[PDB]
């Protein structure tokens, strides 16, 4: 049993580290990838890399051994790092969404006022939110590692880490969907047919892109945070299996792998840069 | 009619090709030049650069409205001159180092004084009179300068008076490049009519016309001894012409080179011919045998200008990448 | 031109602000120095402020008491002097200085303003040298440390202070001749020993010749050799 | 202009090639790019 | 950089870099437009209402957005040898006179439009097409038929039909409709209309470029 799970978790961690490192290296190697949007994407990749380096190996060790062997101090350190980095990744997604919304709806701001200071401020805000959500358990709170079950704290952390960013991402990308739809819909009958076909293709592209983004976010994180919210309030009856809990928890961790796939490798500029480097 | 006479004379004087005569000398071998300095700070495409006669300072003009003077040894920026027109297509460096010049889609040529008592670079004079974009400019003295433009004419200017003492005419298209002879008594020009002409600065009339290119000649350079020059055109080939023989001596082309040449230069001894390409590569050519000795592949967008120091120590290559690399 | 003001009688332990109004050049591009000269002694470097005020240096004998600042929009240079001692009594000059490859620092000196409070050692061999017009003269200098740097520049400077006039740069970096200096003057030397040679001396060359090193920041001067 | 260009004195191509070869050989030692200049005297390394 | 005045040179270089970066930031906030068209196309009135010896540069601000318009048509030199200098302009403004049936001259304008639009440098650059002098065109069409310029034109000799025909002929020249768009405006005497159309076209260009970057276009 231990062999297969250890191999799979090692493969997951290796792929996460490799992908995030490739994204960070590409942003630095090529000069065409250095801009505000790519700064935000690179910051997200760095956060995912730190997740894969600091949090994922300890979590995988815990999962394979089925018990925590590194003591209480290491348990607290692991919990703090996990919460901080996961919250930072989620809010990095949120900040990318906000930047895209501003770029798509406010072109005068895009031309006149958009500067890398914006990216720096957004990254600072994401890390600030992560630190704010990670600190409480270490301040105001040995065979197993488990985060605080306090009702107030679970509500606070879940809402500040997933549900609030979930709502803001949904709203911002709905407005972006409306803007894109408005821009798309805004012997010559052959040309009219061609225009209609092009508009329909662009609408399908918009739907596919928003679906990929939001669906990856939801599939990776929603089950974990639903479980986190409901379990402490109903532990007396929610005796869910350890297998399902582990699967959900590693669905949450897997977002570190998928984030680069969505935001850099699917990006035309990034893949062109990768081909150029190789 | 005289075209037939010229062709007959040229074929009569053509007995042996340069390649056959040069088969008796050993090849240069691999020329692995490596980037010693990367001069960065231009925020747009670099269109021209020139070395100082001290072989340490160089000036590069770009379309961000600035032409910068670098200390190539330390990469320090000695000066950064703002331009009234940001469409600068060329730049020059006076032999004495006192002045620099530039021009572009504004048909004027601006001359800047670097040694002003006030501590700042001032526009010494603006030379107007061309009716087309300025393609090239080269100082003869601190008081004389020869320029070429898309007007299809070149002109020699008296900077003090500000009027063109001599006007050179005869090209059927835009004049794209120009090179002064080592003694500055003759110069050659390449034009979009796929021909090059040798001009007498003193007399002000054309001496010889060299043909053979299939497209616009973008770059031209004099062989160090002053009795030959190399042209680079859009047909993806460089060519070497000899003034005395009035003939083509050797063409530098390769099958996998399918883009035009933007720059041309020679090494101090004249053994290596260096040429920039739209393939964002500079190919070093064994000038005597046409073999490609090396490739200076370090640029991304396009190599638009390159030059070799008077010392022969290094070769700089500007590019649309907005960086200059110094190879040695 | 540089015009200085702010000198005069001062009681010991007081304070005074010396100012220099710079006109006729791009003050913002030049680094500015303050150089003083006791009433009958040689020159002494005081302080330096670079272009953009990014770097400031002080003499060990003024550090903490003297403050140097710029007003680029108004093209005015200031020197705040506090706890003035009796030894601070000296004529104060403001010296233009721009640093880039091939520049000539210390080229233009101000007229000075008198204040009256009521290290590479460099020695000049001779104090006075009798001479008449038409002769060839050589002024000798020596430094405790080699002024030749790894980059090949020998940072020696020669200044001529004619009687009743502010010093004017003659030679910079031991070989180069400052613009406007007659071709009579030529500088040479190597390492720690240098000389200044005047060919076909004229009556206008009468004065005191000062040597200065610019290898290190204290900017030591020589004692000064007089021709008469 | 052909009236004057047609009457220019011309030399053999072989002589021109020989002159170019002679110039290249005479100044071969004076070309830092052609020869492997040591790092001691190379101003950029 | 180990001597007194070899460090001041480095400080000077750092200051120069600072100024260059500031100037580059300042120049990246200005929308750059390329103005093209024949001499009789009405470019002069367009420029005059914007602002109200080779390249001519025009600066004007409309609703917080700075425009720089480069009137290159002053020089007869070969176009392919300097057109790449304008790679990266936000949009191209093309001026055409609907009264160009004198020399036809409409054919020359169409050839120039085809040459510019399908250029390899302007693959992504959109075109803001101005069809100027519609009043004199309306006088001409009454005086003379459009068949003098378009024999294949079978429609009626009226403003609407002829103007629509001209617009369709000009918009049919771009071979890369999947990449760029053409914004056609029949210039009106009211000055504000032309600047408003330029602003709208540039705003749409910027928005659609951002949508492309996000992967939504
Ligand atoms: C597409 C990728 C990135 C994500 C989807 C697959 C992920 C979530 C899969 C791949 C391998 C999986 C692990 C493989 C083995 C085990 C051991 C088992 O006793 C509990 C579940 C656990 C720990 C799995 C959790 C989920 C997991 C990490
Ligand atoms: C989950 C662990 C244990 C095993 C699998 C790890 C690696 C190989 C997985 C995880 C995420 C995966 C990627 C997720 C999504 C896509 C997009 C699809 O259109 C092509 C394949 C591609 C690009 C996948 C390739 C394989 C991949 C990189
Ligand atoms: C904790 C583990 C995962 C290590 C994380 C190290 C991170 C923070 C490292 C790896 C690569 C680094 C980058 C490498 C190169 C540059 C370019 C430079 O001009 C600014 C700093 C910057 C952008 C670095 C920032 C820090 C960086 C992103
Ligand atoms: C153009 C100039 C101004 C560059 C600006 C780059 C800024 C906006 C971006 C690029 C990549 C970013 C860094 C990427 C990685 C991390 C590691 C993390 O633990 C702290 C934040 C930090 C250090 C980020 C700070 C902001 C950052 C440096
Ligand atoms: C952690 C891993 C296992 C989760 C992976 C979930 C991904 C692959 C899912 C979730 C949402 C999905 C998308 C939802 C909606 C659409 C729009 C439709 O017109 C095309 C398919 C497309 C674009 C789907 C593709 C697959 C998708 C992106
Ligand atoms: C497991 C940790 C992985 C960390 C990966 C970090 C990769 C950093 C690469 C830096 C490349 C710097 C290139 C600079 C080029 C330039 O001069 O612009
Ligand atoms: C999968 N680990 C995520 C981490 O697990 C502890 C609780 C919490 C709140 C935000 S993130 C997070």
């Amino acid at each position: 049993y231990q062999v297969i799970t250890s191999l799979l978790l090692g493969t997951l961690i290796f792929c996460a580290v490799l992908g995030n490192a490739c994204v960070v290296a590409a942003i630095a190697l090529e000069r065409s990838l250095q801009n505000v949007a790519n700064y935000l994407i690179g910051s997200l990749a760095v956060t995912d890399l730190m997740v894969s380096v600091l949090v994922l190996p300890m979590a995988a060790l815990y999962q394979v051994l089925n018990k925590w062997t590194l003591g209480q101090v290491t348990c607290d350190l692991f919990i703090a790092l996990d919460v901080l980095c996961c919250t930072s990744s989620i809010w990095h997604l949120c900040a990318i969404a906000l930047d895209r919304y501003w770029a798509i709806t406010d072109p005068i701001d895009y031309v006149n006022k958009r500067t890398p200071r914006r990216a720096a401020a957004l990254i600072s805000l994401t890390w600030l939110i992560g630190f704010l959500i990670s600190i409480p358990p270490m301040l105001g709170w040995p065979d197993a590692c488990t985060i605080s079950k306090d009702h107030g704290y679970t509500i606070y952390s879940t809402f500040g880490a997933f549900y609030i960013p979930l709502l803001l991402m949904l709203v911002l990308y709905g407005r972006i969907f409306r803007a894109a739809r408005f821009r798309i819909r805004k012997k010559n009958e052959r040309n009219a047919e061609a225009k209609r076909k092009m508009a329909l293709a662009r609408e399908r592209k918009t739907v596919k892109t928003l679906g990929i983004i939001m669906g990856t976010f939801i599939l990776c994180w929603l089950p974990f945070f639903i479980v986190a919210l409901v379990l402490p309030f109903c532990e007396s009856s929610c005796h869910m299996p350890t297998l399902l809990g582990a699967i959900i928890n590693w669905l949450g961790y897997s977002n570190s792998l998928l984030n680069p796939v969505i935001y850099a490798y699917f990006n035309k500029d990034f893949q062109n840069a990768f081909k150029k480097i190789i | 009619q005289l075209k037939n006479q010229i062709r007959d004379a040229r074929k009569a004087c053509a007995d042996a090709t340069l390649s056959q005569i040069t088969n008796n000398i050993d090849p240069v071998g691999r020329i692995q030049m490596r980037t010693r300095r990367t001069l960065r700070g231009h925020l747009a495409k670099i269109y021209a650069m020139h070395w100082g006669t001290d072989s340490r300072l160089l000036v590069s003009a770009s379309q961000d409205g600035k032409l910068i003077i670098w200390d190539s040894y330390t990469t320090n920026k000695v000066h950064a001159i703002p331009l009234r027109s940001s469409w600068v297509m060329t730049c020059a460096y006076a032999p004495s180092g006192n002045y620099v010049a530039c021009g572009g889609l504004d048909n004027i040529c601006s001359i800047y004084n670097l040694k002003t008592r006030e501590g700042n670079v001032r526009v010494s004079r603006e030379l107007a009179g061309h009716t087309g974009y300025l393609s090239c400019c080269r100082f003869l003295d601190d008081n004389q300068i020869v320029t070429s433009s898309g007007d299809t004419t070149c002109a020699l200017w008296d900077i003090e008076t500000g009027q063109q003492t001599t006007t050179f005419t005869g090209h059927t298209g835009d004049v794209m490049s120009l090179s002064l002879a080592p003694d500055t008594r003759l110069f050659v020009s390449g034009a979009c009519d796929a021909s090059a002409k040798l001009w007498d600065v003193r007399e002000g009339m054309c001496r010889q016309t060299f043909t053979g290119h299939e497209s616009d000649i973008n770059a031209i350079c004099f062989f160090p001894n002053g009795n030959a020059f190399a042209t680079g055109s859009d047909d993806a080939t460089c060519r070497l012409f000899d003034l005395r023989a009035d003939q083509e001596l050797m063409t530098y082309s390769h099958d996998n080179i399918i883009c035009g040449i933007t720059s041309v230069s020679f090494s101090k001894s004249g053994r290596l011919l260096l040429a920039g390409y739209d393939d964002f590569n500079c190919n070093v050519w064994d000038a005597l045998k046409a073999d490609r000795a090396g490739v200076l592949a370090g640029h991304d967008n396009r190599v638009s200008c390159l030059g070799v120091t008077d010392d022969g120590m290094a070769v700089a290559t500007g590019s649309w990448d907005s960086f200059l690399k110094i190879w040695n | 031109q540089l015009v200085e003001s702010g000198g005069g009688l001062v009681q010991p332990g007081g304070s005074r602000k010396l100012s220099c109004s710079a006109s006729g050049f791009a003050f913002s591009s030049f680094g500015m120095h303050w150089v003083r000269q006791a009433p009958e002694k040689g020159l002494e470097w005081v302080a330096y402020i670079s272009s953009g005020s990014g770097t400031i240096y002080y003499a060990d004998t003024v550090k903490g008491r003297f403050t140097i600042s710029r007003d680029d929009p108004k093209n005015t240079l200031f020197l705040q002097m506090t706890s003035l001692r009796s030894e601070d009594t000296a004529m104060y000059y403001c010296v233009r200085s721009i640093y880039y490859y091939g520049s000539s620092p210390f080229d233009f000196w101000g007229q000075g303003t008198t204040l009256t409070v009521s290290d590479i050692v460099m020695t000049q061999a001779t104090s006075s040298v009798p001479v008449t017009p038409g002769e060839s003269v050589s002024i000798s200098c020596r430094s405790s440390k080699s002024l030749l740097h790894s980059n090949g520049n020998t940072y020696l400077y020669w200044f001529l202070q004619r009687p009743g006039q502010s010093p004017q740069l003659l030679i910079y970096r031991m070989s180069n001749l400052a613009s406007g200096v007659p071709d009579r003057f030529s500088g040479s030397g190597s390492g720690t020993a240098f000389t200044l040679t005047i060919s076909r001396l004229e009556a206008e060359d009468v004065g005191v010749y000062y040597c200065m090193q610019h290898l290190e920041y204290p900017l030591t001067f020589g004692a000064g050799t007089k021709l008469e | 202009q052909l009236k004057m260009e047609a009457n220019i004195d011309r030399i053999k191509v072989s002589k021109a090639a020989a002159d170019l070869m002679a110039y290249c050989e005479a100044h071969a030692k004076e070309d830092p790019l052609l020869t492997p200049v040591p790092a001691s005297e190379n101003p950029f390394r | 950089t180990l001597s007194a005045e070899d460090k001041a040179a480095v400080e000077r270089s750092k200051m120069i870099d600072r100024n260059l970066r500031e100037d580059g930031e300042k120049a990246a906030r200005e929308v750059k437009l390329l103005l093209l068209g024949a001499g009789e196309s009405g470019k002069n009135t367009i420029v005059k209402q914007m602002k109200i010896t080779g390249i001519v540069e025009t600066h004007f601000t409309f609703k917080d957005l700075h425009f720089k318009m480069f009137d290159v048509g002053a020089q007869r030199s070969e176009r392919k040898k300097w057109i790449h200098c304008f790679e990266g302009v936000t949009a191209i403004i093309f001026c055409v006179a609907l009264s160009d049936y004198d020399l036809n001259r409409m054919h020359a304008s169409m050839k120039l439009f085809d040459s510019i639009c399908n250029n390899k440098w302007f693959t992504d650059t959109s075109i803001i097409l101005f069809l100027n002098k519609k009043d004199l065109f309306e006088e001409k069409i009454k005086k003379s038929p459009l068949t003098i310029c378009y024999p294949e034109y079978a429609g009626s000799n009226t403003y609407e039909e002829a103007a629509a025909y001209i617009q369709c002929q000009f918009e049919d020249l771009n071979k890369r409709k999947d990449t760029k768009e053409i914004y056609t405006h029949f210039t009106c005497s009211t000055d504000t209309k032309n600047v408003q159309f330029v602003f709208d076209a540039v705003t749409d260009v910027i928005i659609k470029n951002n949508l492309k970057d996000c992967g939504l276009f």
